[PDB]
């Protein structure tokens, strides 16, 4: 918070992209954890798991191309 | 006396370009009316950040 | 930024050629003394020989004391040099 | 401003708004990451960006080769 | 101190406080390597890291020609 | 026939000297990048400046010694 | 082609004394001469012309003309002056 | 300069055309093949050029600063 | 309009590949019409490879004679 | 005619017909740009071409300077 | 003075050749260093060739 | 091979006055600079000569063969000239 | 002596062991390729010898030019 | 003639074993030195010696 | 019969005693089967090693003609 | 530092003639001469001192100074003689 | 040789006596500085035409010397001369 970069910037877009993935995928995983046999709370866990996965790649990938731009870029200063 | 003004002047603003005028305090201001934290809120729409 | 100026400094009128020598001479040789003063300590600075805006001026001070002193040396040898021709011949 | 600002501004005239489109295209796709749709676009948009960006910097290189190159023989 | 030694300083002053975010989320890192928080928090950092060293450097070095190349006229 | 002489501005150049645009833009773009040096938008633009401040400033240089070598062969000619 | 002119008459030499002549060439040359410096400094701070690769080009060669002529001018009035040294001197 | 009285810029403009066509549609490509072969021409123009220039102000310095 | 050299040696290779150009656009527009026809799958592949290399060793081959030509220029001097 | 001239001819009479090789070769190649047995053989080609050419023009210019100092000499 | 900045500066590196931070502040300094000692040079240089030209003008 | 032409005899029963040994020496100097100069610069303009490894090697030769010329030219005047000066001046 | 070979000693007294801590850590993981602990160990200090060198050679080079550029002067 | 003696020391060395990293960096220092030491004193010959002949010269 | 840039470029032909036909006969036992990862290990350090051999010695004898030509440029 | 003395006193002499005064003038710089060119040949040959930028920066001062220094002794000393010369001769 | 030392027990002169003519005093050096001239003259020229010499630093900064006190021998010897002959010649014009 106190400094950030724009690759910083892009990051936290998609933290606050998704308002609260981050708890419900914690919490789902101790509702089943009481009682694994549940047909319904393991179908809620099997998308709330599998939303947080996709969530986590499309973050990190978009970070690797922004910085290959700038390095790009600063390699013709000289 | 022209020559002694001239040089004790000249010499005199040299030296007074040394002194130091940057002197940084620190302040601290308790908020009365409110938190200091970045408050935030889930909308239906839009995920609100207060700063 | 301390600086000074001396204003009366010169006299217009006709005089006496034997003056005129003395308040050349005296003039010239105080101008490139300071001249001189002034580019060592651009040198011998730091924050003014590494910076590009500001060695570009240097460059021009050097230039022009080299080309003054060439020609206050070349004038003068060409008037002792008219003297000298006259008399021998 | 020179000439290579020039230069440089032919590329920024002729895409007229994918630095808008870029960024519009990441909000909508940050909300909702995993609409196939979306994701789609997004793909190909920051892709062209991407492409833009880099023939943008290594045409200014090269007009500054040239021009260094003349100068060295003004000498 | 020179006039490099200022322009190095603009990027030590233009950044706050990465070196010492970098230093700290390092070891929170180190305390638990399989977190995916702290492993999408810290690859950021580090390229932010990078691409500022990067420039830094390379400016440095631009200068350093343009002063060497006008001292050279001095003869 | 003969060319035409010209017409000499004498007065302007010499108080025409005053703080270059270049320079100052040139420490202004570097003062935005600085602030957040990842910016593809900001580093694309402090490419373009910096490469033409270099330019700029070599060619001057390379012009100011031409200019005074002629002086100094004129003189070492006629002595 | 911007501006141009030309002189086209020049004036009979039977109403003008050999001095005449001498200041008039004169006077042209030094003109002309301020004049072309003043040009090519002037082309060195436009920043269009000097990043552009087209008009270095030009540059280039208004420097090197500027350097021929004047070198030519300082060496034929150097030998010039020397024949009449060695005339009287001698 | 003339000798008095002796009896006796299109790749430019090529390739300003060929920025503008590419500057439209930068990941074409056609244009891209196409640029690359204008931009390296003219590059190799401009240098041959520069020096052939100042070979000749060396020798007609050369000359002149024998009998000089 | 000037033809150098560099555009020769281009040109020999666009006019190597003569339909070449003109089969990748048309294969294309078979495919995005019924994607799942393994016959224009196969098709396309090999159209789509040839292409590529097509273009990548004309790009190499105009370098390295960029690359000739310059080192003798600088022997001007 | 001249010395130089016999200089550069000494490589063209000892490199008989690569100059026609490397033309011929480049047709074949531009006919089937994606056989391997004839890229294989443009690039032996191309390459001994890039070294002939080299190693013409340096020597060239290193007699060229022999003799521009001994005419200065001459003086 | 400059030189002992430099070799200071040179004795913290060889330290620890691997810290970054330590070869950002040595490149600095030797490139300062670097233009110092020429830029000496050449101006000593110059107005040594004008105190000689003026003897050879009058022999 | 092209264009080959020689005199024959040519002091055999007639001799020039140096008068116009110099003159003719002066004239046949002059025009084959000035022909070789248009050849370098035409080389250099056309696209197709200033892009083809083959045409390059052959402009160095041409530009190497002038400079050293014209450099031989002027060494051998200015000696020749200075021998004159030696024995007319007192 | 001289003093560019105190230049480059002072880099040989910096890192004390260097030079043969990596062919102890060779001879060591030589015997047990697999051992990840040993691959490990190996990586850092075969980084560190590289840019060890690398600077200890650029150091030298630097200094050279400085005084060949002064001793041009003494004519 | 140490210096002169070193330095073809070094080149037999280095020539034994052209890859030994430790060798080449021997070597690039002690050339290095004995290039800069060769300038140094042709320079100051010859300056020793057109002060001479410009005595001469003046007289003459 | 020679100078004394040849006893330096001979200091290293004679110094690396074999390896200019260690280098042909590696490539002889390679060229007749490629697939062979002992042979590929060989031949990648005979190449690398040759390599070297010929950068240093092309640097030395170009160091030292920039010595004499300096020394000789003093004559005059 | 080490191994380092310095004389404290100098012998002292009478001086009553032009005479003495010349010789006195010039066995002063005489030695002066030849201290200088023993001290610049040392500190060519001590490889501490020509490798290092700081001892090379006096080197070189110390060298310009020589060439001054003689060249000026040289020019007066002509121009003195050729006063008397030109005296006599007229 | 370089591991031997070789003096002169007492350095006496028997060309200290002046007993020649001034002729053959002078016969004496214009002899003995034509031959030293041409041996010199003879011995750059070897040092140059021999191929291990013009290549190897250590042998060219010996050249360097051997031609510099070539030409400031010549030099004093003309210079010497002029000035004798020139005085002869404003004694006896006046
Ligand atoms: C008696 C005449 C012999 C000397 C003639 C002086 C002519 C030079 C004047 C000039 O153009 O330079 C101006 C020159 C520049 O002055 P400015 O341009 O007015 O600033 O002024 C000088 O420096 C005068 C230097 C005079 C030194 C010669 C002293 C005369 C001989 C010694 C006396 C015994
Ligand atoms: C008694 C005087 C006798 C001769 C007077 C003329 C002086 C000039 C002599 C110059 C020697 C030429 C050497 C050229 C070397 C060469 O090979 O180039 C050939 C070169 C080409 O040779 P090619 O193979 O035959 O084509 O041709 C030239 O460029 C010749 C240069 C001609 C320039 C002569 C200019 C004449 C100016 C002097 C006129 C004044 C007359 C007053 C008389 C004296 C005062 C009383
Ligand atoms: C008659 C007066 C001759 C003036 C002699 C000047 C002595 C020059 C000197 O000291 O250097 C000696 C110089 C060096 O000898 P060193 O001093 O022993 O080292 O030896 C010479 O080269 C002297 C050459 C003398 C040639 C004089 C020409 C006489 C022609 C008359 C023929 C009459 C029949």
């Amino acid at each position: 918070t106190p400094w950030s970069g724009y690759l910083d910037d892009v990051s936290a877009k998609f933290d606050t992209g998704v308002d609260n993935l981050q708890t419900q995928v914690t919490e789902a995983l101790d509702k089943l954890a009481a009682k694994p046999s549940d047909p319904a709370l393991l179908a809620a866990y099997q998308s709330k798991l599998s939303e947080y996965n996709l969530y986590r790649n499309a973050q990190s990938n978009t970070v690797k191309v922004f910085k290959d731009i700038d390095a790009a870029i600063i390699q013709n200063f000289r | 006396y022209v020559d002694m003004v001239v040089n004790a002047a000249t010499m005199m603003d040299k030296q007074n370009d040394g002194i130091e005028l940057g002197r940084q305090k620190i302040g601290v201001m308790r908020l009365n009316n409110t938190f200091v934290g970045d408050r935030t809120y889930n909308l239906r729409d839009q995920k609100m950040v207060i700063p | 930024i301390g600086q000074a100026v001396n204003i009366r400094s010169m006299e217009t009128d006709i005089v006496s050629l034997d003056d005129r020598l003395l308040q050349a001479f005296s003039g010239s040789a105080i101008a490139t003394a300071v001249d001189k003063q002034t580019i060592t300590n651009r040198i011998e600075d730091p924050n003014l020989v590494t910076d590009p805006k500001e060695l570009a001026i240097s460059q021009e001070m050097i230039s022009d004391y080299n080309l003054y002193v060439s020609m206050v040396s070349t004038l003068t040898r060409k008037g002792v040099g008219a003297v000298e021709t006259l008399l021998r011949s």
